[PDB]
Order: C-alpha cells, then structure tokens, then sequence
C-alpha cells in the first residue's frame, strides 16, 4: 500500500518539485543493491524503484544485474 | 422626503395594503483510485452495463439500447466478443435475469465505494445504487485485495488451498487461484453511511484570521503600451490580449505547440497565433465556456465570432451604432451581451444575426457588465451624471433593481457564485458589496489606491474576494469577519505588490490559488 | 567483503 501511495505521489507532484523522482529512485536503487538487507527490505526497495523510476528506469537499471542478484540472494534463500 | 413621494405614488396606483452518463462517471472514478483497487473495481463495469442495456431494451426505448451498445462496444470488443455478438428471447437472457450477478469485494473498498456513491447521490449515483441493489449481489469479505501478485493470491497459490463461496460464483478468479494458473445490506448501509457522515460538519466561525492564498503572476514584455484587454480560458490553458493595432494574439500558458484542425497545417510548430480582421482598437475578449469559440469587440462597432480549431472568423454582428466597449459570454455559453457608446444593452444568441432583446433605461454610456450565475439576469453600469447599476430580466427585458451610491467611474462588476451578492469597484479605490434581493449596500471596503480596479473574482464558496488594481497591487478581502470571542478597513487579509506591473486580470482557481496578469513597463 | 565490493561497484 505504501508503494502504491508513493507511486501515485511521484506521478502527481513530480513536476513542481524538480528532483523528487531522481532522489526517490536513487535511494531505492542504492538500498536495493545490498545483500545485507533481509527479504522484506529488498522487496520494499525493488517496489519503490519500480514505483518511482517508472518502466524505463526499471528496464535500464534492474535487468542488467538480475543474473548476479539471482546467485547472490535467491539461491542462498532457495536452499532455506 | 422620498418615502412620502413613493407612498403617494403607490396609493395613487391602487396598491392594497441516462445510464451511459453513470457508466462514464464510474469509469472516470475507477481510473482515479490506486492500481491495487482497480483490478477488483473493474469487475463492476460489465454487470451494470449489461443490466442497464437489458432494462432499456425491455422498457421500450430500443433506440437508447442500440446507441449504448454501439457506443460502448469498442470498450469491450476484446473481452465479450461472443456476448456482444449475442446482444446484437434466448435462454441466456433468462439465465441472466434469474441469477443476480456475484462480485467479490473487500470491506474497506466497499465502504469507500458507498461513501463515494452517497456523495454524488443526485448526480447519477442513485441509478448505480438502484441497479446494484436490484440486479446485483456483492459478497463482502475481510480478505485483502485480489491481485495477481498480492499476499492473498500468493498465499493461496503457494499453500494449495481451496476456493470459497464467493470464489465459486467470463473471467473467473478460479483460473488464477487454481493450480492450473456474506451478501450485502444495501439501503440500510446507505442510511448508516448518511448518519455517520452527517456527524462531521462545521457549523460556525469564531476567532482567528482569514485564509492564506498563493498567487502566480504572468508578465508580458515589450508591449510598449499597446494592450487593451486580457482573458484566461476557463481551465487556464490559453491567454489572449487585444491590442491597439486591431489584432488579437493567443498564447499557450505552458508553451506547448498549438494545434489546428486543417490538414495543410499538420503538426506545425508554433505556440502563439494571431487573429486579424478587426479595423480598430479591440476592447473586449471572452473565451467560451477546452474552449472552441471566442468573441471580440472593437471601436468600429462590430462583434466577431472566431474559432479556436481553424483560427478564422465565422460571423459578424452589426447591431451597434458607435464604439462597443464590453462583451461577455453567458455563464454556460450560448447567450452573450454587449454594451457600448449608444447607452443601450443588447442580448444576442449565436443562432441569430440580430439582437433578441434590447434594454433601454440608462442615461449615459455603459462601462461594465456581468451575468447572474443562473443565466437569466444581467447587470450593467453607466458613467458621468448617471452612475447607477441596473439588473435586467432576460425574459422580459425590464429593469427590476437599481443600486445607487457610487461617486466615481465604475470599472468592474462581479456576481457571487451563490447568487445573492454583487461586488462593484470604481476609480476611487472603493469596493461595494450589495444585497441583490433587498437592494441595500452591505459594506464598503477600502485600501486600493486611485486609478481603477479592472477586475474582480470570488472564491469557490463565495467567502473571499480578490481584486487587482492599476496601482500594482493585489488584495484579498474577507466578506464576513470572524465573530469576536469577547484609511484601510480591518477586513483586508493580504496585499501583495508587483515590480512595476499593473494587474489587468485576476482569477480564482479551484484551490486557494490565483493567477494574475499584467504588462511590464520599465519607466 | 568480496560481495560487498562487487555490489558497491555495481551500484556505482
């Protein structure tokens, strides 16, 4: 629900405030690229990236590193 | 004494002592909420439309049903192809009528939907409420929203659970929640919602100060003093200024290119255009009720109707003798009125080339105009010896009120939105507030410098007034001061200043925000 | 360590 609310806020008031979208997407991306976080934090970070950045930011940022992220987090978690 | 004369005169005269509207509204409300809710919310479109079309067919207005089917087919041509072709009696209709539609929903979503529908009861929500109560039955649930990747769906798919009564009863949630991947109390719930809602109203005002407002200023450079008027479109997307060189210029307030319906001008890149054809200074402009029409009047004695789709003139009205100083559309955009040099007001309709009503009674030139918000009364004011306001009746063309008390040139007029207040300003900086029904001056504001007040505006709820003057100031007034808890009048909330830029126009948007406009002169 | 540096460079 918070992710949806943030997405709507960013889509609405992103022009009056110039740096809102870059800041939100950058923070979410920085937090996402950290295996030390638990699954909940990573889920929240990916959701925030998708909500704020938009389809283009997702496609151009998350896809290249998915192969590494898989072996990094999913496989260790898949064995649980 | 005036009372004695009036009494004598009065004694001498023997005076004894349908469904498509609701569908579109619901769609426009559905695409507003969050994407989470939309997945479930969309489920209500098909049953309501189907039942409405079936009722219209059964009611005997087959033409309306055909119009609805042809209109909305494009919105379901990729879902209900077979059903839509069938709708082009069989057992399908009997089965549909016998069994009321089943639609799962969440509790909070149901509460929000009921609140929204109650808010717009008279605007079309009654039809939807009746349809849902009669031909539909919704099974409320305490689960979370149903989405392809929400917690509920993920849990159901992972843990290999079993469907529920609502899930059991052509898109079905089984295809998604299956491995292959309650009821309602309408009517009574509406009474409960109304009772709960009525508890949260504000019924007073004491202590405190006035409301705070913002303001955005649009400035025009390099005019060289050849601008005579200004206007904003009703949605604040275009601005037009009439110059002393007999032409009009239309801009786009966001800078995006303007568009023309002529094929020869396909995707041309310009953000400001010109309208040529007047042969004298232009004194008035009025955007229509987006806007597709525009009016203008000049000193040669002509009124022109332009087009904002092809950018060319369409008609000319030649009912005046001398200059025309003001022009105004009606509150809804079919009637317009114009007044000028020959001390007469006229009311036109765009369907006719001649004035439909002529209104005599003034003794000097006219200098202001206004329309009543219900579009059946007109205000006007004159200058020089006869500085009086009048209120005409569009049906009969006879005056019904006169307001006196001004001692200077009257520059602007404005009628409240509620319809029971009138505000006027003159070149002495005075603003008057009149009670229309009783014809009595309520109060006078003060503070503006000498020179004039070209424009006025009222808040959405008719509790705040904003005026821009030629002394380079913008001021906000409080019509009714707060009740006490036990050169300038004490009801001036704010007063901004501009950097040598007289203000020619002020508008009140939906929010507590306004837009201004002026011409910058370095000297 | 080895993972932290790699992920930091990836974020950069």
């Amino acid at each position: 629900l918070a992710a949806s609310l943030l997405s709507m806020i960013a889509r609405k008031y992103g022009a009056s405030n110039a740096l809102l979208r870059p800041k939100l997407t950058r923070t979410c991306l920085k937090h996402f690229l950290d295996p030390t976080r638990p699954p909940a934090v990573l889920f929240g970070a990916i959701s925030g990236v998708a909500a704020s950045g938009g389809p283009e930011a997702v496609r151009v940022l998350v896809l290249p590193n998915l192969k590494t992220f898989d072996s990094a987090v999913l496989q260790p978690l898949r064995e649980k | 004494n005036l009372n004695q004369i009036v009494t004598d005169y009065l004694k001498k005269k023997g005076f004894t002592r349908k469904y498509l509207k609701a569908f579109l509204l619901l769609k426009n409300w559905i695409d507003n909420n969050l994407d989470i809710y939309k997945f479930e919310l969309r489920k209500l479109l098909w049953p309501v439309f189907v039942y409405s079309y079936l009722e219209l067919v059964s009611q005997g207005y087959v033409d309306d049903a055909k119009h609805l089917l042809e209109t909305l087919r494009s919105h379901f041509e990729a879902v209900h192809q077979d059903q839509l072709a069938l709708l082009d009696e069989n057992h399908t209709t009997r089965l549909y009528r016998e069994n009321k539609y089943r639609i799962p929903l969440n509790q909070s979503l149901s509460g929000n939907l009921f609140h929204f529908l109650e808010r717009e009861a008279d605007n079309g929500g009654a039809t939807i409420i009746y349809i849902l109560q009669t031909h539909c039955s919704v099974e409320t649930s305490a689960r979370g929203p149903i989405e392809p990747y929400s917690f509920e769906a993920i849990y159901r798919r992972a843990r290999n659970l079993d469907l529920d009564e609502a899930d059991a009863h052509g898109v079905t949630n089984r295809d998604v929640l299956d491995t292959s991947a309650r009821a309602r109390d309408v009517v009574m719930e509406m009474q409960k919602v109304r009772e709960n809602r009525d508890r949260f109203v504000i019924e007073g005002r004491t202590g405190g100060i006035g409301i705070p407002v913002s303001a955005c200023m649009f400035t025009f450079h390099n005019t060289l003093g050849t601008v005579s008027c200004m206007d904003f479109s009703n949605d604040h997307k275009l601005v037009a200024v009439g110059t002393m060189d007999s032409y009009i210029r239309v801009w786009s307030l966001d800078g995006k290119p303007l568009k023309s319906a002529l094929e020869n001008e396909k995707n041309l890149k310009v953000n400001n255009r010109k309208l040529i054809g007047h042969s004298g200074p232009v004194y008035g402009v009025s955007f229509s009720d987006s806007s597709k029409l525009l009016l203008s009047c000049s000193a040669d004695g002509q009124i022109r109707l332009w087009s904002l789709e092809i950018w060319a003139c369409l008609c000319i009205y030649k009912a005046h003798d001398g200059p025309v100083f003001r022009v105004l559309w009606g509150p809804h955009g079919h009637y317009f009125a114009s007044a000028g040099w020959d001390k007469t007001v006229r009311v036109f309709t765009q369907d006719h080339a001649s004035a439909v009503r002529i209104m005599v009674g003034h003794d000097t030139s006219i200098s202001a105009l206004a329309w009543h918000p219900n579009g059946t009364y007109v205000f006007s004011a004159s200058d020089e010896m006869d500085k009086s306001i009048r209120m005409w009746s569009v049906i009969t063309g006879n005056c019904v009120r006169i307001f006196t008390g001004h001692t200077h040139y009257i520059t602007a007029l404005e009628c409240a939105h509620n319809g029971k207040i009138l505000a006027s300003a003159d070149t002495g900086g005075n603003i008057f507030i009149w009670d229309i029904e009783k014809g009595t001056l309520i109060k006078k504001c003060r503070g503006h410098g000498k020179g004039g007040i070209p424009s006025l505006s009222f808040s959405a709820e008719s509790n705040v007034l904003v005026s821009g003057g030629l002394d380079c100031t913008v001021r906000v007034w409080d019509i009714e001061l707060p009740a006490d808890p036990n050169q300038i009048t004490p009801d001036q909330i704010s007063a901004f200043a501009t950097k040598k830029t007289p203000v020619l126009k002020v508008r009140f948007t939906r929010m507590n925000l306004i837009v201004a406009g002026g011409c910058y002169d370095p000297e | 360590d080895h993972r932290r540096a790699l992920f930091a460079d990836l974020f950069r």
